[PDB]
Formats: structure tokens, C-alpha cells, sequence
């Protein structure tokens, strides 16, 4: 009180000095649940890949994705991105995924690059210099190689052009080596452009084939149907929380609620247009959500010439939440209740004073 | 596949009155016993809305500009209604909407169809006949749901476009009157929000044609067009919105 | 409960405290008021239990023994026609209290006259 | 964003402050003429014309 | 631009206002005297000195 | 008649109706005031001719 009346003095009476809050105690989020998800297992887990000039892209969206479960498997050997974050994969949105699978060899893991010049980058698959998402490469020769020789995976070796970015090319023409003409009839400087790998178990790391996976992202002006993994917590009810449901929060007691929602209906309004009511996620009931108990807290005394005891007012708060008094204005601790009526001398309201003779209300 | 129908009877489009019709939820807040003020698009009330018939010979199948927004109502038995063709040119240079129910499920698609001049169902008397496109070359969304469905019912139906949300609100009434839209009050729930965004222009109903030539069944339905207007809702104790105040039709309501 | 924003609104200076003590202001005087207006008798009189005031009927404006809030059937109907941070601090005086000082205001004009108003 | 939204508040609070003050005011004024109709016609009988 | 024209004339027009309501204030206090003057002075015989 | 104004001016609430409110209290306190000055008989007397 002397604080907040800048004095080291202070005359008899009340003196409303500070605010009583009911502190939030545990973070309460709920989040809908996690279904629906992305097929990921189809096509980082697929029975055949494709090869490398006619890489599959598979479109993913309408869907929630965990990258979580990608990121921490330990059987991938590169998982490097190049616009975005690793960790930051499960909290971003995205409007779609483009994801190309093929299959290259191991030392060529590296050409799957912003800036990187190589065969499989000038004539199989070319990324942006603004590349942003993360590409993704595993080992697979205890599938993809076998002991006559892998041939099925081919690769394009010779074009006129670079490529550019995300551009297919499933063309088998004849390429021109040297200046001859030829018409699609191969010759001593004319040869086919796709040729086959030579995957086989005993060659050593650096020729063994390589399943990559490569992720691309849009943020184009279509929504973003593309999210990370949402983690629901368990619900607390009856304590002054801060309470998260669905992207609204707040800080309030939540309680079980008498209102009957119509299906459609997610949260509750009163007139003046605060919630009051809300419909969990997780499961279909109904709470209310009261305001903690916020109040002023007064300081009634004497003067400091006569004595330096205090009582202290909890404004509209119940004394079970907090010599005490309940009132209607309140909580009063530190008064005690008397029986004979006196003339008023500090004014508490609602018929009731106080007054010093130890402080009596 | 197409068909012309060339045995159509030539008449000139009705027209009827709104009354109190049109009404929605304009969002998944529970309201009690309060009275809320709304700035959303909005049916005009008791206004004029377009009337188009479908009786035996009158199979009116035209595509209209689709505007703000479409207020679709729907005097409806034996279920001749089957769907609505959303987009823009109509062609496959654009991305179109689909929205079919056949004699199973209700399939959503966008894509890029190539829509016929006069598309159409067919019921032989079962349902074998499917005249609404001749392709459908690059997909973008695919959804496939539960079915939304004298005239025994009543279909009300709410398209928006906004920031590429597509907002279907539905409500289903039974009714009992024989030709015109009956008076009373009916808000439309929110079923279903699409995220599809594409550019809409235009729409054209789709009908159901009834083999035994062609019959027509009879059936007949209404468009409305969605404005920007201010509605006062009440909102009753239990919750569902009982009556509006249109704050731009009269002084009184102003 | 944003903290930021606290620090961004101590910058301001002592707004919030001119606010408060403007409102601390208005809630005493609406309490001097009242005091003023309705406390103007330092005694509680009562009527005497039989009503013999020469045929004068004053049952209508006296307290209603029957009720438990002790009003008059005329306040009882005036009781009955009239219906973030914000708090509503209770009146001073109760109307119970204020019931009562009306009814000690009625007793001294009924059962003396004017001579209440002016000494015993 | 959270200054102008400080800004507009207090604002909103000082407007509310002021006809609270202006209100209170009336309400005073109103209130000693009560208390005047309690001295002089409730305590006594008044001369006074209306 | 607009927010601090907007801003200008807002506060300008507030502070038209409260002054608008001191002055009406005033006023009104003024005829209630004059209806008391009109009450007392001209509908009877007043005993109140000046 | 700015438009682009009016769009600026409804982010920041209700402040024109407060002071619309305000302005018309004052317009009818004033009729009010004149009812009470001037309108205390509601007999209209002539004086003999
Ligand atoms: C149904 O009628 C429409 C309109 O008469 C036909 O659409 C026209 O088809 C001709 C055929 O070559 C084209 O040259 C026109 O450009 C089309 N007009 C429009 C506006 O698209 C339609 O082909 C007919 N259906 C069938 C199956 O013949
Ligand atoms: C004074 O007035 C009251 C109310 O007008 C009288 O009480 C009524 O008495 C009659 C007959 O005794 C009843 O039928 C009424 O129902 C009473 N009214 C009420 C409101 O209770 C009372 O009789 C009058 N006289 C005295 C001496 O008290
Ligand atoms: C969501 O998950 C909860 C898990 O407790 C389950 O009880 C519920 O049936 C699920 N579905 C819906 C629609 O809530
Ligand atoms: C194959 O990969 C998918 C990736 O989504 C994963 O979910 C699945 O568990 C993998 N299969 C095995 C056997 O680990
Ligand atoms: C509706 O529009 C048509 C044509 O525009 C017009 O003839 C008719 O009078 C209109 N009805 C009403 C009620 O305005
Ligand atoms: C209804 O349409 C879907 C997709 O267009 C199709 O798979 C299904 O077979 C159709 N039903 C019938 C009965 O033809
Ligand atoms: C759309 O379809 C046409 C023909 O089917 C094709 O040539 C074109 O590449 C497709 N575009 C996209 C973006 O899929
Ligand atoms: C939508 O289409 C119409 C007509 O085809 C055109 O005028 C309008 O500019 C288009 N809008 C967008 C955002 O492309
Ligand atoms: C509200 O619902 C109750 C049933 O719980 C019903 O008795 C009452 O009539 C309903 N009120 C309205 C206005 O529909």
C-alpha cells in the first residue's frame, strides 16, 4: 500500500492495490485426430521403383503427413534438404508434395543436388537453383541387385540439352556423336541414348544401387492441405488452464457443460461474444469454459500513526480459493467477524465495515 | 458420349418469390438465446429468384452465371436431381467441378473434363444410362462421401467461392405443397467444405432422364443469387437460428 | 496475461492509474450519494403495532411484515418492474438498509410529523 | 501490431472513462436534488411551487 | 496515409463531442434553474431572498 | 464518400456510433429541456379583451 500511494504514510482506509489472478497451473492442447494420413508407404516402401528417365511422381495432398516417422528411420543414408528444416517438417503446411522415386547408382547419390553438374543432372533429373524440400536416398542391394546382373534399371546417357527442372524425358531417340546423318539407324557414331546399369552384389559401396525418394513442396495460392502430425494432450478439467482446442486458446476452468450442441457446432458464444462454451476434438462432449478468478486486491488498515495492521480484501473471490471472513463483496482475511453492529468507519460494501480497536469487520 | 435432346417444348424462364428462404449458418459458433448481427453473402429475402421446370414436355437444362454465389432450392420426389457442373469455359482448356450422385455414392472430382452441350442422366424402366462427359485428362482432387439426399421433399443448397474454400451448406425439409416454394424458415447446416480452389464462373443443373424417347419426371427447382447483406438472426435457446431481419429490404427491418 | 504487452504498455506511463482512480472516484460518489440521499435520520423509527391514524390507510407504503426483504408492497413492485478485467463493485448499502431507512423515514413523518426532521 | 492494438484499447478506455465521468456527474446532480425533495418535502412541508 | 488522417479526425471529432456534452451539461443545468425560476418565481410568490 | 476510407474506419469499432449516440442525447436533452422550461400548464389562457 505504501508502494502504490508513494507515501511512507498512510491514512485509515481502503486502498486497492493490486490484482488477484488464479495462475494457469498445466497447458491443455487437444487436436482432432491424426487420420487420414499420406501414402507414404507406397512409395518409399513400393514392391518395383521406376527407373531414372521415367522417375514416378506421385502427388501427395488431402492428407496430414508424419515426417517424423521418415526423419527418425535409421535405414536411409542421406536425408539432406535444401529449403526447408528437417525438424520443421512436422510444424510447417505445405499446398502439395511432389515426390520422384527412381534409382540411381551410389556414387551419383550426389548429383540429386542444387548446382550440381553431372549425367544424371544434365539428362535423367535436373533440381531448381531454388530448389526447397529434401531429398531422400537409401541403400537396396539386398533387393534391387541380383547375381546374373540388374538391367532392368536404365539411364539416359547422351542429349543435345540439358535438362530443365522437374522435365521428364521417356524419348528414345538416336543420338548424333559426331556430324553423320543418321535416321534413327545406328552406326559408328550414332548410339542409343538409355543404357543399363551394372548392378551386382559384388561390387563394393559406390556402385550399389540407390533408392532415392525426393520431396518438392508448393506454395502456391491453393490452401494448405499438407500438415504435419498434430500431438493431442490429455485433458484436465476443473483447474484455471491454458487451453488449446483446434488453433483457438485461451486460459480458463474448464468445466462439463449442460449445452447441447448441434453437430455442426464447435464452440459457444454468449452476447457479448466471448467463448464461453467449446466441443473437445478428441472426444464429442461439451465443456464450459469459466474465467479464472480474478480479483481486486484491497488493503484495508488504520493509519500508520495508530497501528500497522492490515486486513486484506479478495474482491468477488470465495475464500476457498485463496481470521477469515466471507462476505459478499468477498474474501476478507485478517478481520475478524464480530456480532454487534457499529457505526462505519472503513467501508468493505455490502453492509459491511471495519474497524480498529486488532482490525474487527 | 452425347445426345441432343431435340423434342424440348420452347417457353420463357418463371419466376417466383424468395419469401424467407436462403438462410445458413454463417459459422460453426453455438449461439444462446442471442440475437447476432451477421455481414456475410446473403439470400435477398421475398426476392426474385429464377424458376425453371422440368414436367411432361420441359427439360430445362441451361448454364447460368454463377455470380457471388448459388442459392439452389429443390422441389424434389423420386430423385431427378442428381447434380450440379461447376467451372468456368466448360471445356477441357479450364479445371472444372463435378458434383454427381448416381445410384450408389456421391463422387466430388476436379478436373479437366470435356463436358457435353446437353449433359444428363438416365433411369430405365434402373439406372443405366451416363451422358455427362466424353474424358477426363489431369485430376487434381478426388472425394467421394456420403449421398446428401406431388413433391414429398425439400433440397436447399448453398454454393460459395471464397478464398478457395468451397462451402456446401444443406438442409432437408419435408414439405407438402404442390408447385411453388412454400413460406417458412429453415436455416441450412454446414455439410461439407471443399478445397478446391479453382476459378467458377458459371453452373448448369443436372436432371435425370426417365426411359421407357425421353420422359421427363416432374420435378422443378430454383436458383437464387447470394448478395452481401447485413442479416440480424435470432437464435433461440436451444440453439437454432428461428427468424431474420434482412437490414436492407424495408425501413421496418432497417 | 501477455507479458509483452505489459512492457509494451509501461511505456505509456501512469494511464492505467489515472483510469482507476477516475473509476474509484465515481464508485465513492455513487456511495455519497446514496448516503446523502437516504441517510437522513441517525434514528431508526418504527410505527406502533396498532394502526389507529384517524382512518388514514397507509398500508401500501408501510413494510409488509409477511414479506422477508421487509419492503412495502409499493417498493416490492418497483423492485419487481425494474430488470476481462470488469468488476462490479456491490453498493455500500444493501436494500435491505436502504428498505429500512425508508421505513424509519415513513415512521417519523407518520407518528411526529416534521419534528423529527428538525430535533428529537 | 500489439501498439496499435494498445493504442486503440486505451483509447476505447479513455472515451469509456470520460462519459462515465460525464454520466456520473449527471447522476450527482440528480441525486442532490433527491436529497433536497428528502429535506424539504419528506421532513417538512415546503412552500416551494412545484 | 489514411490511418493517420483517420486518427486526426477521430480524435478531433472525440474532442469535439466531450466538449459538446460539458456544454450540454451545462445547460441543462441552467434550465433547470430556469424551470425552477419559471416554477417558483412566476407560478407563485417565492419567500426566497434574491 | 472514400470507400477505402470507410474499410479503414470498421477496424476500429464502434466509435462512430458512440459518438452519433452522444450527439443525439445532447439533441434530445435539449427538446427536453425547453419541454420542461417553457411547457408547465397544459391549459392555453387568454387574457380578456
Ligand atoms: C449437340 O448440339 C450442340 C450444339 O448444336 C453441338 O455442338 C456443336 O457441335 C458441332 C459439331 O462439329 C461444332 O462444330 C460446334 O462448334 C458445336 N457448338 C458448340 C457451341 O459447342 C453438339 O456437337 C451436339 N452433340 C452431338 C453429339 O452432336
Ligand atoms: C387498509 O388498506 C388495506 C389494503 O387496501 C386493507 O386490506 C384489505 O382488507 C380487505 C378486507 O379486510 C381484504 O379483502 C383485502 O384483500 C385487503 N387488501 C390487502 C392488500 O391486503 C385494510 O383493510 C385497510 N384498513 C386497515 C385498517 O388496515
Ligand atoms: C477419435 O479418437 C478417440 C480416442 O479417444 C476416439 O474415442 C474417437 O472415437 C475418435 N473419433 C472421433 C470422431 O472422435
Ligand atoms: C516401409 O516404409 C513405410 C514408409 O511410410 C513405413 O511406414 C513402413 O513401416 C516400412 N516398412 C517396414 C517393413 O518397415
Ligand atoms: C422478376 O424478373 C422478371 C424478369 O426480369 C420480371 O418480369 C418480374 O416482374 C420480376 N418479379 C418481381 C417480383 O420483381
Ligand atoms: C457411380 O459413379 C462412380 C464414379 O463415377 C462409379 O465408380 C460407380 O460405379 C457408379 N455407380 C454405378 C451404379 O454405375
Ligand atoms: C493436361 O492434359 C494434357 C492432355 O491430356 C497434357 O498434355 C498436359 O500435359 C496435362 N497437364 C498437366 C499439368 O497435367
Ligand atoms: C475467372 O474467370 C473469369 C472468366 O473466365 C475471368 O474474367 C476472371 O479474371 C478469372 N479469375 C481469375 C482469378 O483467374
Ligand atoms: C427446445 O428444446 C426443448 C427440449 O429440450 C423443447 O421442449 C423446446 O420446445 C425447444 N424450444 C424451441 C424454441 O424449439
Amino acid at each position: 500500500t505504501k508502494c502504490t500511494l508513494k507515501s511512507f504514510t498512510v491514512e485509515k482506509g481502503i486502498y486497492q492495490t493490486s490484482n488477484f489472478r488464479v495462475q494457469p497451473t498445466e497447458s491443455i492442447v487437444r487436436f482432432p485426430n491424426i487420420t487420414n494420413l499420406c501414402p507414404f508407404g507406397e512409395v518409399f516402401n513400393a514392391t518395383r521403383f521406376a527407373s531414372v528417365y521415367a522417375w514416378n511422381r506421385k502427388r501427395i495432398s488431402n492428407c496430414v503427413a508424419d515426417y517424423s516417422v521418415l526423419y527418425n528411420s535409421a535405414s536411409f543414408s542421406t536425408f539432406k534438404c535444401y529449403g526447408v528444416s528437417p525438424t520443421k517438417l512436422n510444424d510447417l503446411c505445405f499446398t502439395n508434395v511432389y515426390a520422384d522415386s527412381f534409382v540411381i547408382r551410389g556414387d551419383e547419390v550426389r548429383q540429386i543436388a542444387p548446382g550440381q553438374t553431372g549425367k544424371i543432372a544434365d539428362y535423367n533429373y535436373k533440381l531448381p537453383d531454388d530448389f526447397t524440400g529434401c531429398v531422400i536416398a537409401w541403400n537396396s542391394n539386398n533387393l534391387d541387385s541380383k547375381v546374373g546382373g540388374n538391367y532392368n534399371y536404365l539411364y539416359r546417357l547422351f542429349r543435345k540439352s540439358n535438362l530443365k527442372p522437374f522435365e521428364r524425358d521417356i524419348s528414345t531417340e538416336i543420338y548424333q556423336a559426331g556430324s553423320t546423318p543418321c535416321n534413327g539407324v545406328k552406326g559408328f557414331n550414332c548410339y542409343f541414348p538409355l543404357q543399363s546399369y551394372g548392378f551386382q552384389p559384388t561390387y563394393g559401396v559406390g556402385y550399389q544401387p540407390y533408392r532415392v525418394v525426393v520431396l518438392s513442396f508448393e506454395l502456391l495460392h491453393a490452401p494448405a492441405t499438407v500438415c504435419g502430425p498434430k500431438k493431442s494432450t490429455n485433458l484436465v478439467k476443473n483447474k484455471c488452464v491454458n487451453f488449446n482446442f483446434n488453433g483457438l486458446t485461451g486460459t480458463g476452468v474448464l468445466t462439463e457443460s449442460n449445452k447441447k450442441f448441434l453437430p455442426f457446432q464447435q464452440f459457444g458464444r454468449d452476447i457479448a461474444d466471448t467463448t464461453d462454451a467449446v466441443r473437445d476434438p478428441q472426444t464429442l462432449e461439451i465443456l464450459d469454459i469459466t474465467p479464472c478468478s480474478f480479483g481486486g486486491v484491497s488493503v484495508i488498515t488504520p493509519g500508520t500513526n495508530t497501528s500497522n495492521q492490515v486486513a486484506v480484501l479478495y474482491q468477488g473471490v470465495n475464500c476457498t480459493e485463496v481470521n477469515v471472513f466471507q462476505t459478499r463483496a468477498g474474501c476478507l482475511i485478517g478481520a475478524e467477524h464480530v456480532n454487534n453492529s457499529y457505526e462505519c468507519d472503513i467501508p468493505i460494501g455490502a453492509g459491511i465495515c471495519a474497524s480498529y480497536q486488532s482490525i474487527i469487520a | 458420349q452425347c445426345v441432343n435432346l431435340t423434342t424440348r417444348t420452347q417457353l420463357p424462364p418463371a419466376y417466383t418469390n424468395s419469401f424467407t428462404r436462403g438462410v445458413y449458418y454463417p459459422d460453426k459458433v453455438f449461439r444462446s438465446s442471442v440475437l447476432h448481427s451477421t455481414q456475410d453473402l446473403f439470400l435477398p429475402f421475398f426476392s426474385n429468384v429464377t424458376w425453371f421446370h422440368a414436367i411432361h414436355k420441359r427439360f430445362d437444362n441451361p448454364v447460368l452465371p454463377f455470380n457471388d454465389g448459388v442459392y439452389f432450392a429443390s422441389t424434389e420426389k423420386s430423385n431427378i436431381i442428381r447434380g450440379w457442373i461447376f467451372g468456368t469455359t466448360l471445356d477441357s482448356k479450364t479445371q472444372s467441378l463435378l458434383i454427381v450422385n448416381n445410384a450408389t455414392n456421391v463422387v466430388i472430382k476436379v478436373c479437366e473434363f470435356q463436358f457435353c452441350n446437353d449433359p444428363f442422366l438416365g433411369v430405365y424402366y434402373m439406372e443405366s444410362e451416363f451422358r455427362v462427359y466424353s474424358s477426363a485428362n489431369n485430376c487434381t482432387f478426388e472425394y467421394v462421401s456420403q449421398p446428401f439426399l406431388n413433391f414429398k421433399n425439400l433440397r436447399e443448397f448453398v454454393f460459395k467461392n471464397i478464398d478457395g474454400y468451397f462451402k456446401i451448406y444443406s438442409k432437408h425439409t419435408p414439405i407438402n405443397l404442390v408447385r411453388d416454394l412454400p413460406q417458412g424458415f429453415s436455416a441450412l447446416e454446414p455439410l461439407v467444405d471443399l478445397p478446391i480452389g479453382i476459378n467458377i464462373t458459371r453452373f448448369q443443373t443436372l436432371l435425370a432422364l426417365h426411359r421407357s424417347g425421353w420422359t421427363a419426371g416432374a420435378a422443378a427447382y430454383y436458383v437464387g443469387y447470394l448478395q452481401p447483406r447485413t442479416f440480424l438472426l435470432k437464435y433461440n435457446e436451444n440453439g437454432t437460428i428461428t427468424d431474420a431481419v434482412d437490414c436492407a429490404l424495408d425501413p421496418l427491418s432497417e | 496475461d501477455s507479458t509483452e504487452c505489459s512492457n509494451l504498455l509501461l511505456q505509456y506511463g501512469s494511464f492505467c492509474t489515472q483510469l482507476n482512480r477516475a473509476l474509484t472516484g465515481i464508485a465513492v460518489e455513487q456511495d455519497k450519494n446514496t448516503q446523502e440521499v437516504f441517510a437522513q435520520v441517525k434514528q431508526i423509527y418504527k410505527t406502533p403495532p396498532i394502526k389507529d391514524f384517524g382512518g388514514f390507510n397507509f398500508s401500501q407504503i408501510l413494510p409488509d411484515p409477511s414479506k422477508p426483504s421487509k419492503r412495502s408492497p409499493i417498493e416490492d413492485l418497483l423492485f419487481n418492474k425494474v430488470t476481462n478485467g470488469l468488476t462490479v463493485l456491490p453498493p455500500l448499502l444493501t436494500d435491505e438498509m436502504i428498505a429500512q431507512y425508508t421505513s424509519a423515514l415513513l415512521a417519523g413523518t407518520i407518528t411526529s410529523g416534521w419534528t423529527f426532521g428538525a430535533g428529537p | 501490431q500489439i501498439d496499435r492494438l494498445i493504442t486503440g484499447r486505451l483509447q476505447s478506455l479513455q472515451t469509456y472513462v470520460t462519459q462515465q465521468l460525464i454520466r456520473a456527474a449527471e447522476i450527482r446532480a440528480s441525486a442532490n436534488l433527491a436529497a433536497t425533495k428528502m429535506s424539504e418535502c419528506v421532513l417538512g412541508q415546503s412552500k416551494r411551487v412545484d
